[PDB]
This record gives structure tokens, C-alpha cells and sequence, in this order.
RNA sequence: UGCGAAAGCAGUUGAAGACAAGUGCUUGUCGUUCGUUAUAAAUGGCCUCG
């Protein structure tokens, strides 16, 4: 897991988890969405575009 | 006169009324009317009598591609 | 249940309801029923066709 | 047979009225109606002039009972459709649609006489029964 | 099924085409190594352009058509250019040529030689029994 | 492995999105699918095939 | 059936096995077109008792 | 311009093409700037099978303008797509859409092309390597498609719903492009 | 009369049938009356089939040449 | 196309202009008009997250 900042968009804040699964998790800590907010605002990846053969894993 | 896929006669005492997939040919090689289509591949034609004509004629699974139909 | 109706008909009809108690055999009936006039249509059909390679 | 056949055969190149009267002969069997069909029906004119009798005359009376008339529209659909469709012209057309409407009367009209017929056939075994 | 395009001075793959159903049994090129031609058993013939000038500075292939000419296998494909002449010849399991352009392959004609052109006869009849 | 089993009792925001495969379709369903209705009729008459 | 009738006119003329299956299936169809009459009948009276 | 039949403009808003019957030629110019100026008849475009073929085949229903201008994708009624690529008209053919064609749009990049049709089916193409990336059973047929947002966060769509012959049902759908899920509909 | 469109006049005649019941029925008449039925029967069902019908390479083979 | 029931009952599918092809003539078309209630066919089929 790891956090990511935007490098042009300072306010734009994110963290990215994966493990030995085929789909990876994005969590937008924008704006309020770390501490105030109620609910995490949760993205999952899991489409390669015609390249799933190449990937087994997201884990790294 | 017949060739691989036509047949045609010609009568040699009347004379004719005057009225892109091959090399262009820029190059030098070196250095009384009937005309039928009909009978295709020729194998072989010739005469086996004054009035009989003898026309000889050609009479494995393939990779499926379908042709959609609505 | 032809033979039924024929032979106890006179019974029958001294009953004080039939359908409540007969409801199943009329919808039974009634199914065969339609089947006949689709039926001819495949029979004529098939007539068609049939009569025409026998003669040929 | 033979001199029928020849008389309907002139008939129709002569146009005559009595087209019909040679199609009801009794002489005419099932055999030689489909001979008649296949062998002297060769013009689009002579099949249209037989449809057309046949189809007018079942249309004024579909319930007659000489069978004949349909037997020779039977095989004349039968065999020769392929062409009769064929045929252009829009009388041919809109008697077709006349003979429709007749018959499409009595494939409606069948199911009630099955009605009928099957407790006419109770009755009389119930009389046999009570009379044994 | 696949058509690849491999950096010749680092061994490494600059791009990967999954173009085909199966085999590809034949490719060929161009002069000019504007187009790449692949043909197999699936019966049908790609194209793989960089005719632009815009491909050819980036380097990269583009997938441009296919065709369906052959009703069986496309065991050989060959090219030809000149200053009169322009050609893609291929051939395979139904025992026909077939005949192409290559700077038009998308829209040109083509033409389907016959399986058997008797220049040498191979029957004879006698007139006499 | 010794943490696979926790199921998040004592954390703030547990987040759920599995969602359970569709119940294992026949020959003739996936074709209908596919849009292989010639290979689908096929399926329709097989051996031990329900009525 | 009517489809493949009307489909297949010309590749039924030639294949003999064809021909068969449907001279059964023209009995057949025509022992079906029996009882629907018959069931009919029994309609008919079934009516009449009530 | 006179009797224009089509028209498109890039997403950055900034170039225009059109079609028009002075058969038919296609014209892009740059719209603040004269940088982008050119014109070519349909014909060259077109394939030599589609003059054999009907008229269905040479119908353009949606085209598409790069924001650089190297690109313009022109769909067709047959449901066949054709990038021209503007320095040398060369021509590009992506064929999915069994039926006709309606909505065309490029990326911000030029590098993915979506298109969208009768199908109910939104496809994304992968240029890069001539891919597809699809999401289907949409609400109804696609009549407009846009990439919305700086980085192509959102896809903004408009359905038709065509099974209500009486009115023309619209709705306007903006997905996700991270998910493909609809966030706002 | 009858044994002498036609539905509502037969419809009709099963109404009269039912209303009739089954011992006033006379074996007379009703032979009659089966024999009428039975000719309507199969006329229906002929013209029911003509309405359906109108809804309804050799090795060697020698030939002449025109020339 | 009108009416009607769903069955059916009546009634239509014309004229001009332009373009293309073939040989002034013939045929076919129309992101052209006026008037009347008035086959298809570019190898081209629907995602992933067990």
C-alpha cells in the first residue's frame, strides 16, 4: 500500500492497496474524505484493457 | 481455340469487322465468331467426331469464420 | 371417459354441479381443441410438399 | 379422357365460356387431373384461365358437393404454385383474395359441426344402449 | 496468433499484435518497410502499416486492415515492387493464387488464378475408339 | 497467514464489494449468450437431454 | 417444421432419408389431428349433460 | 460554409470539420488560429468495395476531430469506423458494430476512441494496439459519447431508449471511468 | 329445415340440441340429421385445406451446343 | 392508409428536377421538390472483478 499526491493537483490526495488478487483498491483521501467523512469513497481496478493475460496479480 | 476457362472458334476465311494486377510492360520481354464462357475449369477439349465436342472438367476442412445472417 | 358420459349420462345429469367438479377435464379438452386448427395448417403444408416429390 | 382433355384444351385457347362445364365432367379422375396439370398447362394465360373459373365458381358456392372443382384446385395449387404467384395481374389478385374470405368462412365454420357431430354420436349409442 | 516487433540492437519487444486466430505460418515487408503482411491458417491477411510520417519518427505499427481472400490455409505469401509492377502473391491449401497490391491491399482488386491452367496437357482423346 | 480470519471487529470502516458468481450456466444458455444460435439448437437435441 | 419445410424443399427431393422422416411424421401429425377432433366430440356432449 | 450536411468539433473546442456536398468533401479548420486549414473529397476516403456496394456503406452517420488534428474518425451506416490520419489521408479500418454507427469521440490523448451505437454497447478502443474494452446493457442506444474531465476522469453519454416510438427518450448518463459505474444517471 | 354465415344458423341448431335434450330426441329424425352433419363435416374440412394452400452435378451429362 | 375485434371490410403505392453508369437513347439512384389518408450482405455479436 502506498500514498499518492498528485504532483500538479496538491489537493488531490490517494492511497492505492493490492494484494494476490486480480483487482486493485484506490481510496480518495481528498478533501474530508480521510477523517470527517462517514463513509470512504472506494475505486477498484480490475480491467486491463485486452491485456489480462499478462497479469495474474496486481500484488506488486 | 480454348483456353483455361473459355472456348472460342474462329472461321479464318472472314475477316474481323474493323470498325493493373500484371507488370505494365514498359519493358522488353527479352533484354463464323462463337466465343463461350459457359464450361469452366478446362481440363482438356477436343473433337471426338465431325459434330461431337468433348469438354473435360474439373469436378479438406477449413478454419470455421462465420458469415453473420439476419 | 367417452364411454362414462354415454353410459351414465342419465346420472349425470341428475347432479347438482358439474363444472366445479368436472373443471379439469374441460380445460384438458379444451387444449386438444386448439392444437386443430394449427394442425391442418401443418398438415396442408406438409401435403404440399409431400405431393410433390412423389410425383417427381 | 383423351377427347375431354383435347375439348378443354381448345377451350381455353378459344376463350369459350364453357371452360367450366368441361372442368366438372365426371370422366375427370385424380391421375389424369394431375397429367392434365404437369403435361398441356404450359402458358401462364391457360393456368390463369382455369384459376379463375375454378376460383370464381368455388367462391359463389364453396359448399358444393361436387368434390371435383377442389380436387382440381387442390392439385392445381399444389403443383403448379410456384408460377401461379407469379401471375401479375391484379384480378388474379383480388379473386384470390374472394376464394380466401369463402374458405377462411368455413375453417371457422368446422369446429362447431365437430361439436355437433359428437353429441349427435352419444345420443344415438345412448338409444342402442336403452334399447338392449 | 500473434505478430511481435522486436528492437533488433537491444533483443527487447517494441510491440505485440494478438491480430490472428491461429497460426501464422508466413510474413512478409515491402521495399521501403512501410507495410508488413501476415497470413496464416485463419485464412486472412493483415496489414501493418507505418506509412506515417508520424508512425515512422515514434516507430510504432499500426494495425491497419485485413482481408478474407482464401478459403483455406495461407501457407506462402511473397511481395514484389518496381517501377512498373506492385504485388502480393499468396497461396496456400486451396491450391490458387491469389494476387494483390501491396500499396492498396485495403481497396485494390485481386485476382484468384485458377487451381489449374492446362499450358501442359494432362488428357487426350482419340477420335478413333 | 495468521491474519486471515479477523473480519475487522475492532476497525472503524469495514468496506464489502464481493459479489458471488452467477450459478454455472448450461451449453445451451452460454451459446444463447454468445449469440451461437445454430450451436444452441444443437444443444437442444442431445442424449439425456430434458424435455 | 414449417420453417424447414419451406427451407429445405429442393434438399428434400434428393436426400431419401428426409423423405421418410416425414411420411411418419405426416401419419403422425394426421393421428393428432384424429384426436383433437375426437376430444371435439367428447366436448360437444360433455356441454350437453350440463 | 454552404450546404453542410455533418459537423464536429474536438473536445479541446478549438478545431471544426465538416462535410459538404460541394460527392461529399470533408474540411477541417482551425477555428482561433489558421494553422489547421485543409479539404479532400469523400471519395479518396472511401473504399473502392463501398462504391461497388450500397449506399449504406458510403452513408457517414457521427465523425470525430482530434484536439491535434492528426486524426479524423468517420462511422458509417454499415457500422464500419475509419481513422483517417489528416497528413496523408491514410486510412484505418475498425469494424465491431454490426449496425449502424451513432456516436464517435476521442480521448484527450487521440490514443482510445469511444463509439457507440445500437448496440446498447459503449466500446472503447485501444489504438495502441486495435483492442476494445466494452461495456455493455446500457438503458438505451448510445447517441452521444464525450470524454469529461482534465485526465478523462468521466464519461458523459446520452441514451435514447428507442423502444417508446411515440417520444424520444433521453437520459443522460455520467460514469466513472475508473469503474465504469454510473455516477449520475 | 335444416337437413334441407351458416354457423350462427348451426351454433344455433347445437342450442336447439341441448335445448331439445336427450330423450326427446326421435331415432328417425336424428339418423337424418347425423347424415347432414357428416357431409358438412367433411365439406369443412376440405375447404380448410384449400384455404392452408393458398396461404401456402452430374459427372457426364450431354448437351447441344448453339453455335 | 382509414375503420374495426384480435377476424376482417374498403383504398393506395403518382409527377418533376438532379446525379451516376451503359450505349441524343436505355437503366438505376437521391442527407432535392410537388402531390395523395397513404430483402440484406465492408468477416462485422455484448467487459473484468474466483
Amino acid at each position: 500500500c502506498t500514498f499518492y499526491t498528485s504532483l500538479s493537483n496538491q489537493n488531490q490526495q490517494n492511497i492505492f492497496t493490492a494484494g494476490r488478487r486480480r483487482y486493485m483498491h484506490s481510496w480518495d483521501l481528498s478533501l474530508e474524505n480521510l477523517t470527517h467523512s462517514q463513509t470512504a469513497k472506494i475505486e477498484k481496478f480490475s480491467r486491463l484493457y485486452g491485456h489480462e493475460s499478462t497479469q495474474r496479480s496486481f500484488e506488486n | 481455340f480454348w483456353g483455361a476457362t473459355w472456348i472460342s472458334r474462329i472461321d479464318f476465311d472472314v475477316d474481323f469487322p474493323i470498325n493493373g494486377l500484371t507488370i505494365t510492360d514498359e519493358s522488353n520481354f527479352m533484354n463464323h465468331f462463337f466465343f463461350t464462357d459457359k464450361y469452366k475449369p478446362l481440363l482438356f477439349v477436343d473433337l471426338i467426331s465431325s459434330n461431337e465436342l468433348a469438354i473435360i472438367e474439373r469436378n479438406q476442412k477449413a478454419f470455421i469464420q462465420p458469415k453473420l445472417v439476419f | 371417459v367417452k364411454w362414462c358420459l354415454i353410459i351414465h349420462g342419465g346420472y349425470l345429469v341428475s347432479i347438482p354441479n358439474l363444472m366445479s367438479t368436472l373443471s379439469s377435464l374441460h380445460s384438458t379438452l379444451k387444449r386438444r381443441s386448439d392444437l386443430l386448427p394449427r394442425l391442418l395448417a401443418l398438415d396442408a403444408r406438409l401435403d404440399c410438399t409431400i405431393n410433390k416429390f412423389k410425383t417427381l | 379422357q383423351v377427347e375431354i382433355a383435347n375439348i378443354l384444351s381448345s377451350h381455353l385457347e378459344a376463350n369459350s365460356t364453357e371452360i367450366l362445364d368441361d372442368l366438372m365432367s365426371g370422366s375427370w379422375t385424380e391421375p389424369e387431373i394431375k397429367k392434365f396439370i404437369l403435361t398441356k398447362i404450359n402458358t401462364v394465360d391457360h393456368l390463369s384461365k382455369i384459376f379463375l373459373t375454378i376460383s370464381k365458381s368455388i367462391t359463389q358456392n364453396p359448399w358444393n358437393e361436387e368434390n371435383l372443382l377442389p380436387l382440381w384446385l387442390k392439385w392445381l395449387l399444389t403443383l403448379k404454385s410456384g408460377e401461379l404467384n407469379s401471375i401479375k395481374d391484379k384480378h388474379t389478385k383480388k379473386n384470390c383474395k374472394h376464394l380466401k374470405s369463402a374458405l377462411r368462412s368455413s375453417e371457422e365454420i368446422l369446429p362447431v359441426l365437430l361439436g355437433i357431430q359428437g353429441r349427435l354420436e352419444m345420443l344415438r349409442r345412448q338409444a342402442k344402449l336403452r334399447e338392449d | 496468433g500473434s505478430i511481435k516487433f522486436w528492437d533488433f540492437q537491444f533483443a527487447t519487444l517494441n510491440q505485440s499484435f494478438k491480430a490472428h486466430d491461429a497460426d501464422v505460418l508466413c510474413l512478409t515487408t515491402d521495399t521501403d518497410n512501410n507495410y508488413v503482411f501476415s497470413a496464416g491458417v485463419d485464412r486472412k491477411i493483415f496489414q501493418f502499416s507505418q506509412n506515417t510520417n508520424k508512425s515512422q519518427k515514434n516507430n510504432r505499427w499500426v494495425n491497419s486492415s485485413n482481408r478474407l481472400l482464401h478459403g483455406n490455409d495461407i501457407r506462402a505469401i511473397c511481395a514484389y515492387q518496381s517501377k512498373g509492377a506492385d504485388f502480393l502473391v499468396s497461396g496456400g491449401v486451396e491450391k490458387t493464387l491469389v494476387i494483390n497490391s501491396l500499396t492498396s491491399f485495403s481497396n485494390g482488386n485481386y485476382r484468384k488464378m485458377p487451381t489449374v491452367e492446362p499450358y501442359s496437357k494432362n488428357v487426350l482423346v482419340n477420335k478413333e475408339q | 497467514m495468521r491474519g486471515s480470519e479477523y473480519q475487522g471487529d475492532q476497525e472503524h470502516i469495514i468496506h464489502n464489494d464481493k459479489v458471488r458468481s452467477q450459478r454455472r450456466m448450461r451449453a445451451f444458455e452460454r451459446n444463447i449468450n454468445q449469440f451461437k444460435w445454430s450451436e444452441a439448437l444443437d444443444n437442444a437435441f442431445v442424449p439425456g437431454m430434458a424435455k | 417444421v414449417a420453417v424447414v419445410l419451406e427451407l429445405y424443399g429442393n434438399t428434400l427431393e434428393s436426400s431419401p432419408v428426409l423423405q421418410e422422416l416425414m411420411i411418419d411424421l405426416k401419419t403422425k401429425v394426421r393421428h393428432e389431428i384424429h384426436k383433437s377432433k375426437e376430444a371435439q366430440r367428447i366436448e360437444g356432449m360433455l356441454q350437453l349433460l350440463t | 460554409w454552404h450546404n453542410v450536411i455533418l459537423s464536429n468539433i474536438s473536445s479541446n473546442g478549438k478545431l471544426l470539420a465538416h462535410m459538404c456536398k460541394d460527392h461529399k468533401s470533408i474540411s477541417v479548420v482551425s477555428l482561433f488560429d489558421d494553422s489547421v486549414n485543409l479539404s479532400f473529397p469523400l471519395g479518396s476516403i472511401l473504399s473502392s468495395q463501398t462504391q461497388s456496394l450500397s449506399y449504406n456503406t458510403r452513408y457517414v452517420s457521427s465523425m470525430a476531430i482530434d484536439n491535434m488534428g492528426q486524426q479524423l474518425a468517420v462511422g458509417f451506416a454499415s457500422g464500419v469506423i475509419s481513422i483517417v490520419s489528416l497528413a496523408d489521408l491514410q486510412i484505418r479500418l475498425l469494424k465491431w458494430h454490426i449496425d449502424s454507427v451513432l456516436s464517435l469521440s476521442f480521448s484527450h490523448d487521440g490514443s482510445y476512441l469511444l463509439s457507440g451505437g445500437w448496440e446498447k454497447v459503449m466500446s472503447l478502443w485501444q489504438l495502441e494496439t486495435n483492442s476494445q474494452q466494452f461495456l455493455p446493457r446500457l438503458n438505451g442506444i448510445i447517441i452521444d459519447c464525450q470524454v469529461l474531465g482534465p485526465q478523462g476522469n468521466y464519461y458523459s453519454l446520452i441514451l435514447q431508449m428507442t423502444e417508446n416510438n411515440s417520444n424520444s427518450d433521453y437520459q443522460f448518463l455520467l460514469l466513472n471511468a475508473s469503474d465504469l459505474t454510473s455516477k449520475l444517471s | 329445415f335444416i337437413t334441407s354465415q351458416s354457423t350462427q344458423l348451426f351454433q344455433l341448431l347445437s342450442l336447439v340440441l341441448d335445448s331439445i335434450g336427450l330423450f326427446s330426441l326421435e331415432g328417425a329424425l336424428l339418423e337424418n340429421l347425423t347424415l347432414y352433419i357428416d357431409k358438412q363435416v367433411e365439406i369443412a374440412e376440405r375447404n380448410t385445406e384449400l384455404w392452408n394452400l393458398i396461404d401456402t452435378l452430374p459427372t457426364y451429362t450431354m448437351e447441344y451446343l448453339d453455335i
